[PDB]
């Protein structure tokens, strides 16, 4: 999949490709958090 | 008021009035207003148009 971004204020998930204007599709809304994946970090408990 | 050649160009302002701080024209946007949340996390100023009307006006006539 591509990398889903989340707006700030109405929570979209957009799928920003690297060629386009970076904007919410929905509002337009310009701050686009990133959205969290599933990997494997390893903390100790110390 | 300053002098062209043999007139008498006269500028005031007769009102100054600031707005409250929106997208520029022409932005495609849902809420046009701009919050201060925006201009802590995008890193840019929280700021509000300035605009007067002046009235220019040569050889004494408001023109
Ligand atoms: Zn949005």
């Amino acid at each position: 999949q591509p990398m889903i971004y989340i707006c700030g204020e109405c929570h979209t998930e957009n799928e920003i490709k690297s060629r386009d204007p970076i904007r919410c599709r929905e509002c337009g809304y310009r701050i686009m958090y990133k959205k969290r994946t599933k990997r494997l970090v390893v903390f100790d408990a110390r | 008021e300053f002098a062209f050649k043999d007139e008498r160009i006269s500028f005031t302002i007769l009102d100054a009035v600031i707005s409250p701080p929106t997208v520029p024209k022409g932005t495609i946007c849902k809420e046009a207003n701009v919050y201060p949340a925006e201009c802590r996390g995008r890193r840019s100023t929280y700021r509000g148009k300035l605009t007067a009307d002046i009235n220019w006006a040569v050889n004494g006539i408001s023109k």
